[PDB]
């Protein structure tokens, strides 16, 4: 993989994961999953979070979820795609750059005499 | 002597 | 830590890694390190690549390298900062997003009737 490719796949898994956390909290809502179906969704999601998110970007994990609970998979997919519009890539890129420069500076300063 | 991977 | 923070710190470790690979190849002469100095730097870098670069952008690793071989650490730092201007951040986010949307589409199409 290129470094960019590696990073892309890893971002994809981060988004799937963020999506799972979001849906889990929403299913909880105030004082419990409402419908019997959402209760099922809650339990399936908790089951599936006990398993490592296989597939590039979490896709193997998503497919397994979809087989067990299609309604849940649709929601998880909707949320991770929605998260593409909210994730602050600029901030990320900014932090990665600034902190690289800052760490280099502090390391070099420290070793200098 | 190493396959260096990340 | 935010998802953006998580991603930033992970990128920083990627860059440190890329920098180590770049410098390792540089040091490897045509058919082996040629100078006594490049040989020492080569061996120190090989030794340090057998040790994990923690989840801290690779800074703890860099500090240890700097203690052992200050010349090598300066070059590694120079290369990882330079790489901030080579890494294709736009392509990276573009791939992560498009492939998220494309995987969703393929999964949903497959499950639909």
């Amino acid at each position: 993989a290129s470094p960019e490719r590696k990073a892309a796949v890893a971002l994809r898994s981060l988004f799937t994961f963020v999506a799972a956390r979001v849906v889990l909290e929403q299913l909880q809502g105030p004082g419990g999953p409402e419908t019997t179906y959402n209760q099922q969704a809650y339990l399936d999601l908790m089951d599936f979070l006990g398993t490592p998110m296989k597939g590039d970007g979490g896709d193997e994990w998503m497919a397994a979820v979809m087989r067990k609970n299609h309604a849940l998979a649709l929601r998880l997919m909707e949320v991770r795609e929605a998260y593409l519009d909210e994730f602050e890539w600029g901030k990320t890129m900014e932090m990665a750059s600034r902190e690289t420069r800052e760490a280099n500076t502090r390391l070099m300063r420290a070793a200098a005499m | 002597w190493k396959e260096i991977k990340f």
